[PDB]
């Protein structure tokens, strides 16, 4: 409910 | 926007959300074949996977669950009915539920 935990930004964490 | 704003851990998470939000859309609409942008190819994999997934929304897949999340924040901040974002159209067309492809 009200936005699921978005592990995708962890799976694809943008680092440089 | 800027000035004297403070980014707390929660907000930095939401920030990373909007980052992977833009990541999702970029991958969803990236017509550029030569674009080897790191987040692009990675997102394009995540996106194109949802396409061939069946455990997506029945409380099984993590990837497609999380991609649904990003597309949902975005879904409220989106108007296009033929949006490139896969889970956007599934979400912002349903609006009530969330499951994609019913
Ligand atoms: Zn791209
Ligand atoms: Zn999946
Ligand atoms: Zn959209």
């Amino acid at each position: 409910g009200m936005y699921p935990d978005p592990g995708l930004l962890s799976y694809i964490n943008e680092l440089c | 926007s800027g000035g004297r704003a403070t980014q707390s851990p929660g907000d930095s998470r939401r920030l990373s959300i909007q980052r992977a939000i833009q990541s999702l859309v970029h991958a969803a609409q990236c017509r550029n074949a030569n674009c080897s942008l790191p987040s692009c190819q990675k997102m394009k994999r995540v996106v194109q996977h949802t396409k061939g997934c069946k455990r997506k929304t029945n409380g099984g897949c993590p990837i497609c669950k999380q991609l649904i999340a990003l597309a949902a924040y975005h879904a409220k901040h989106c108007q296009e009915n033929k949006c490139p974002v896969p889970f956007c159209l599934n979400i912002k067309q349903k609006g009530s539920e969330f499951p994609a492809g019913n």
